[PDB]
């Protein structure tokens, strides 16, 4: 499932914003 | 009365922000004016505590930011956007900027310590939120993002990590990174990769449209329980981005892939928010059929959630982080570059 596919990711966690 | 009221109230807004905006506000506490607890959120240049104001005894939440660390970056402009945005602006979705200073080494962003923890945490914890749940927080971006474009104002960090849950179950938004007061096209490759649009992406010139973007993938992602767009890397999720091919859960409503078809448009010229009608389209669109505007913007609608809250100080709602020592030179920092914060 897609839900299976994102907790398995490596970006679940709090995300930090990008620049510049 | 329906369309006149709200035309007065962002006049008279625009007058407010814009005596804000050319004679900010500066120097309006010190450290020493404050014990330091515990930290709520760490970030690329610093990190956000939960402080203690001594003459007051209120509780605070205290953006620290390392000169240093900022220059390096190249964030000086952004950083001193964040803090001369945040101090002009009013609404009850918006953080309140309380103090801000600066010593030899760091600035300071000293804001109203909304106690319920982000969006996030909860999202995550709990999986996703019912439609009725999700609707309730898009309600309050929608006219967050009204105030704050009709002041000529981008905001540009739309995320759950971002947005912050009060004592009353309402949204309060936080991080005003990125905010930039621009009437014309702006260039910076900005923001958080799973909310950026195609138009950032590809490096054409954007403009508020942008934030509408950034509402369909929060709606989707607040629904759903994860992003129309996620991979391992940035990289692999811009590819995703720029194809525009959305695919959406099975329990999503009609209704709901709709709107978000026309929040999650590539074309400029068909995406929700940035047609001849503005915000009304977004208003107006038959997800939204139950919300009642004024009564959002009023706070009298029953929030879905209300997060435990154990008195003052309390930090439940939030992850720890590790500690460390906020470090302050006896020789000023950057002096010169940070003159107007
Ligand atoms: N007023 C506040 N009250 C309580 N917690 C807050 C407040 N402001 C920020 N936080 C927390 O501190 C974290 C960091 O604040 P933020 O302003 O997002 O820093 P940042 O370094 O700009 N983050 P980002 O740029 O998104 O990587 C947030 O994600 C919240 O968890
Ligand atoms: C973009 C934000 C729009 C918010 C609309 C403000 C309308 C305020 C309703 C109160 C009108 C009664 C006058 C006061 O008192
Ligand atoms: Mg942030
Ligand atoms: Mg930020």
């Amino acid at each position: 499932t897609t839900y299976a596919d994102f907790i398995a990711s490596g970006r679940t966690g709090r995300r930090a914003s990008i620049h510049d | 009365s329906e369309q006149e009221s709200v035309k007065e109230f962002l006049a008279k807004a625009k007058e407010d922000f814009l005596k804000k905006w050319e004679t900010p506000s500066q120097n309006t506490a010190q450290l020493d004016q404050f014990d330091r607890i515990k930290t709520l959120g760490t970030g690329s240049f610093g990190r956000v505590m939960l402080v203690k104001h001594k003459e007051s005894g209120n509780h605070y939440a205290m953006k620290i930011l390392d000169k240093q660390k900022v220059v390096k970056l190249k964030q000086i402009e952004h950083t001193l956007n964040e803090k001369r945005i945040l101090q002009a602006v009013n609404f009850p979705f918006l953080v309140k900027l309380e103090f801000s200073f600066k010593d030899n080494s760091n600035l300071y962003m000293v804001m109203e310590y909304v106690a319920g923890g982000e969006m996030f945490s909860h999202l995550r914890r709990i999986g996703r939120f019912s439609e009725p749940h999700a609707r309730f927080y898009a309600a309050q971006i929608v006219l967050t993002f009204e105030y704050l474009h009709s002041l000529d104002l981008i905001y540009r960090d739309l995320k759950p990590e971002n947005l912050l849950i009060d004592q009353q179950g309402y949204i309060q938004v936080t991080d005003f990174g990125f905010a930039k007061r621009v009437k014309g096209r702006t260039w910076t490759l900005c923001g958080t990769p799973e909310y950026l649009a195609p138009e950032i992406i590809l490096s054409k010139g954007y403009n508020k449209a942008v934030d509408w973007w950034a509402l369909g993938v929060l709606i989707y992602e607040m629904a759903a329980g994860y992003p129309p767009f996620f991979a391992d890397q940035p990289i692999q999720i811009y590819e995703k981005i720029v194809s525009g091919k959305v695919r959406f859960p099975s329990h999503f409503s009609s209704d709901l892939k709709d709107l978000l078809r026309n929040l999650l448009q590539v074309d400029l010229t068909k995406r929700f928010g940035n047609l001849k009608n503005g915000v009304n389209d977004i208003k107006n669109h038959k997800w939204f059929a139950t919300t009642d505007w004024i009564a959002i913007y009023q706070r009298k609608v029953e929030a879905p959630f209300i997060p435990k809250f154990k008195g003052p100080g309390d930090t439940s709602n939030f992850d720890d982080y590790e500690e460390e020592e906020i470090r302050v030179s006896i020789n000023e920092k950057c002096g010169k570059e940070f003159t107007e914060f």
